[PDB]
């Protein structure tokens, strides 16, 4: 199950990535496992929509 | 019908285009590009939709 994300710095994304490790772990019970995906804020708009 | 939705538009923007051009004595069609939109902003017509 990815989840996306997009986060102005490295340093939010770590962040969700470790929220979403232990959110994992709190439900590693089931046998659904969750990705975290993030991508950077882009100053063109419709570039960050591209992307 | 389409077609003739398509030529009320395209007789608009002719109109448009013809009455700012003889307003001003100039029309305002720069170039373009799909990204990098900076420093040509200042241009703002802000006369085309009038």
């Amino acid at each position: 199950v990815n989840i996306g994300a997009v986060l102005s710095t490295r340093k939010h994304e770590q962040m969700f990535r470790e929220a979403v490790n232990q959110a994992n772990k709190r439900h590693g019970s089931w046998k659904i496992q969750l990705n975290a995906t993030s991508v950077t804020h882009k100053p063109n708009a419709i570039q960050m929509a591209l992307s | 019908g389409l077609p003739a939705r398509v030529r009320d538009g395209i007789a608009i923007i002719t109109t448009a285009a013809s009455d700012m051009l003889s307003e001003h004595s100039f029309i305002p069609e720069p170039k373009s590009s799909c990204y990098n939109t900076h420093e040509k902003r200042i241009y703002q017509s802000n006369m085309l939709n009038r």
